[PDB]
């Protein structure tokens, strides 16, 4: 089946963000919804969290809707969906032990024993094993999303999304980043919506692909089925080139009036 | 021009008016609901650190500089007529009625006011609010409520302490330099002031004021745009406001009991 | 409701069936230091869904069962623990793959 | 003896570098080429964002301070037969104590404030490294217009404090509970002198200028370039400048009035 | 011929040190493209060419002449040369675009009124930021602000543009504007670009001598086509974007029977 | 260094080098040397950069307002190379 929303439409005071756009993928499978920057792909998994209303548009999560339920109903399905940001999400105040352990010390009745031994094998899953009394200021940009990750898997979710990972890192840490959601979802089995714009970083283990352009969705499929696509929207965003769309200048005069006056 | 300046003018009336709207509805949907005191009691000494005990440098060693300067220039305009029995009072009547929780609020909106502004407006810009409330109970009831009911506690607990030192500051002045026989300085003071006129009226002030600046103090962290430039906007705007709260509400409370 | 454990010891032999959550461990968490008195065998046959939650409470049950000198394994385990074995990196001498 | 208990360093040489800094760099804004043509938009420029806008919670936070002054001066001067002299406690106190501190607070909180953001937010998206870096110095470019606009805008900002302060307390004194304005005026126009209340007024209100002003400028200059560096460096700019405007007026006061 | 050659610095910072011993040569109409994990001095390695930073031990000279080895106001006349940008797109915010680029050459050049209307809508027209001149920087987006200063940096006609990170966190549509601009730049002025970017696929079909800056050493000084076959651990693992190699990622520190199961 | 113009009435021999500093005497001085010449000689330059290609268009422009086709003759490979990439159109610079 299909967990995110079906047919919605957001609109903000002045400029708008989505006009009749569709998402379906299924239980267990990657999907990466692409586009390019300046448009709402934060905006996009906060609708399936219920952070916001949409103005037209309806949110199917697993026979249930996202704007039409309760206060008392949306923190039920809150409990398994661990959304995660880009930058880091860690409280200041405590350490890398207490973050994993948060969503742990108020939800799960495990006692004091048994909830030092799952946060110490949480963080070894991300690599963050040693790093567990250091504090999230002392920790890199890299660091820090592997410690959220450890965090997002805490409630043991099903429904994991990604906002923009590895966006400004370096090639060493983003192939980590790449291969810790491998090792998630082969060995748990957890849906994960992941958002970027960076092609060949994210065509590789996802098995669905979304391209929104001019706040609508141009295109789908897979991601060896996006390649073999002629179009002229989608083959402007995979395997970025200057001309197409875009028409690469700011709409101005006749070049006689500014220059040369 | 009548329908430009009506709707300019009529943009700013909406938007004022939304903006009490969600300072409304942000302080009652942190104080109603389920009582939680044995989840907060760990979480309100943990902000009592940042409010009390973190301000009280900045009260301590500028309560002998006002009790210094008051006791020095209530000095000399009084000896034309009687040297002893003074500096009792219009020193500590002056620190119970005026002085004393309006001194200490511009104080407390400066250090503490503009401290749990940038606060709220770091953990908004870091992502720190929504995703408590995308995994766990939402951060209204959470670090809003043990942060608003530090301030209304702290403010009334540092004006004693911002009265007590000014009352022995303003004794320096007057006893070991220049004396001017310091029994006389005792036993007509304490004549002067008087329980609910200068004693428990202080205090009435010190709640009053504690509630109008942590309110703004935990409203512009709150309703700052996500960014480098919104929190520092909003940190001017706290001690902007606060000041218009404070000597604002000083010539309300003035009429009404004095 | 699924959420049980319904542990039955028959003196060498602890067949944990029901579910193994992150809430039922608590009856079984307080009656541990009778299930690692001179048992030797650990069957989990009737599970079908083992978490981290369980897995933590899993581990104690061997750990425990070592400072009094046993020889616990595992008869019948659903495939679902070994591959979150290699996902937490778990060591020798703590698990038993066969 | 070596360890934190006695030699625990870091507190002798840190926090005197900072003051090394700080002299540095009001040298070299301040010594150079004279470029009066050149930072003659400058000076208009910044004159708005510092004297300007700082005028508004100067206006009518001075009805408030000054109606609360006859409101005080009132109850107190009953049994004394003082109720001609109600101009003796409003423009003495806001001509000697009111005044230039209570306006430096208001220029710390606004003015002080926004000149710590507006230089940590070039430094955080090195505005000012891309400034150094075209062949001209960013001292004497964006801190020198700021530094004499902050200069000249608290004298002229503490006589509207003063003028309005006046006047709320002939709103509150005059108008209300029945004084003449023969016995109100007689009070202060051949009462007090010059050289005591006007001269000393002005006196005290450039050096609160400049240690405002110069304080405002080393927290936004001296700053880690982050999203938490600017808003704990205005923070820190009004916990230094109420240390700074109390702490002198201790020491301003030694000479004049007695 | 060459312009800074990269003698041995130093640059110990107190605590921790940032370079052990370099050697990053620029030659002159070529693209010097210098790529490193992050978390290391790749901002601060463009501070010492540009002069903002003296350095600890050795020295560093620009065309012959030696940066920390000169008065004051012979380094203002050779940092106009150069017109370095950042990141983060470090434009004035109390003007718009068109005060921006003419910002450099009004107070140094002597160009009058119509002859400096003239000269900026041709900075702006290479970019493609003609019609945004009348627009206000806190308006513009992530991807236009590099291009303003862009134009503003090729105002005075440098000769060693030195790119702070450019397209470090961009759309790929973005990403294929800067790529393009500095190939239209290089070959038309004849101006050397410095690139200290970790992108690999991206930098790399642009530049001539691409240098790897790993553990604070120069361990590949190959071409753009000769470090594909560099039998290196260091350099294999910055490339191709793999996990696991000689910079660990389990972070070993502790016994695992001692924090599991206490 | 300078820039001496050998104007003889139907060449505007420009000699020197146009670079950012040198355009004052011939910014000012540009009303009689418009007065119907048709050509524009640019033989004795080599470095043309920006700021005197915006001196050069404005003698051509004003060429045009009495009705006067410009021909460059021995013109340098710097100016042909800056003009596509400023994106130069037509009927201001003759290629
Ligand atoms: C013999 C009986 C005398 C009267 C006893 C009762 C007096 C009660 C007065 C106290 C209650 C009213 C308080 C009003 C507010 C006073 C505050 C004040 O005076 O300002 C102080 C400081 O004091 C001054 O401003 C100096 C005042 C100088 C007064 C000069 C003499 C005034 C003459 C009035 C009496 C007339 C004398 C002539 C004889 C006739 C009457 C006997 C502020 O200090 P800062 O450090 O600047 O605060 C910073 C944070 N806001």
């Amino acid at each position: 089946n299909l967990v995110d929303m079906r047919d919605v439409s957001f609109t903000r005071g002045n400029r708008c963000i989505f006009d009749n756009i569709s998402l379906t993928v299924p239980r267990g499978k990657i999907t990466a919804i692409m586009g390019p920057s300046g448009i709402g792909k934060t905006t996009l998994l906060r609708l399936i969290g219920g952070q916001i209303a949409p103005d037209h548009g309806e949110i199917l999560f697993d026979g249930e809707n996202i704007p039409a339920m309760s206060r008392s109903r949306l923190y039920t399905v809150r409990k398994r969906m661990s959304m995660l940001f880009q930058s880091g999400a860690l409280f200041t105040d405590m350490n890398v032990f207490d973050n994993v352990a948060y969503p742990l010390r108020e939800h799960t009745q495990l006692p004091a024993p048994l909830l030092h031994s799952t946060v110490m094998m949480k963080l070894e899953a991300v690599g963050l094993r040693g790093a567990a009394k250091l504090m999230p200021s002392e920790l890199s940009g890299g660091m820090a999303r592997r410690a959220a990750l450890a965090r997002a898997i805490a409630l043991e979710p099903d429904l994991i999304m990604f906002d923009e990972p590895f966006v400004g890192q370096d090639p060493i840490t983003m192939g980590v980043l790449v291969k810790l959601i491998s090792e998630l979802n082969s060995a748990l089995g957890v849906t994960c919506v992941v958002v970027s714009h960076d092609v060949p970083e994210v065509l590789s283990i996802a098995d669905h692909a979304w391209i929104l352009a001019d706040k609508k969705i141009v295109a789908h499929g897979s991601a060896q089925a996006l390649q073999a696509n002629p179009d002229p929207r989608v083959r402007q965003f995979l395997d970025g080139i200057a001309d197409g769309p875009v028409p690469f200048r700011y709409p101005a005069g006749d070049y006689h009036a500014d220059l040369l006056p | 021009m009548l329908l430009n300046a009506l709707a300019s003018l009529g943009h700013k009336g909406i938007k004022t008016l939304r903006t009490f709207g969600r300072a409304g509805l942000m302080l009652f949907n942190a104080l109603v609901g389920k009582p939680e005191f044995r989840k907060h009691a760990p979480l309100l000494v943990r902000q009592l650190y940042n409010v009390g005990v973190l301000s009280m440098l900045i009260i301590v060693v500028s309560g002998v500089f006002i009790g210094m300067v008051l006791g020095l220039q209530g000095y000399l305009v009084l000896t034309t007529y009687s040297a002893e029995t003074s500096l009792g009072m219009l020193v500590a009547l002056s620190l119970l009625r005026e002085l004393g929780p309006v001194v200490a609020a511009l104080l407390f909106a400066g250090r503490a006011g503009s401290a749990l502004t940038a606060e709220i407006g770091l953990m908004r810009a870091t992502e720190q609010l929504s995703s408590m409330e995308m995994m766990a109970v939402d951060p209204l009831r959470r670090v809003i409520s043990p942060r608003f009911w530090a301030g209304v506690i702290s403010l009334p607990l540092l004006t004693v302490i911002f009265v007590a030192v000014g009352i022995w500051g303003g004794s320096l002045v007057g006893v070991s330099w220049k004396g001017i026989d310091s029994g006389f300085f005792w036993s007509a003071m304490q004549n002067a002031v008087d329980w609910r006129m200068d004693l428990v009226n202080c205090l009435i002030k010190s709640v009053v004021f504690a509630i109008t600046v942590t309110w703004i103090s935990l409203f512009n962290g709150y309703d700052a745009i996500p960014t480098s430039a919104g929190i520092s906007r909003a940190t001017t705007r706290t001690v902007v406001h606060s000041s218009l709260a404070v000597l604002g509400l000083d010539f309300v409370l003035t009429a009404l009991m004095f | 409701m699924s959420e049980s454990l319904s542990w039955m010891q028959t003196g060498d032999t602890l067949a944990l069936s029901g579910e193994l959550d992150q809430d039922v461990l608590l009856p079984l968490w307080e009656m541990r230091e009778e299930a690692v008195k001179g048992i030797t065998c650990i069957d989990l046959s009737r599970v079908s869904r083992v978490d981290t939650g369980g897995l933590a409470l899993l581990l104690h049950l061997i750990d425990l069962a070592k400072k009094q000198g046993n020889n616990v394994t595992l008869q019948g385990v659903n495939d679902k623990v070994y591959t979150l074995a290699k996902l937490y990196n778990l060591p020798a001498d703590v698990l038993p793959r066969h």
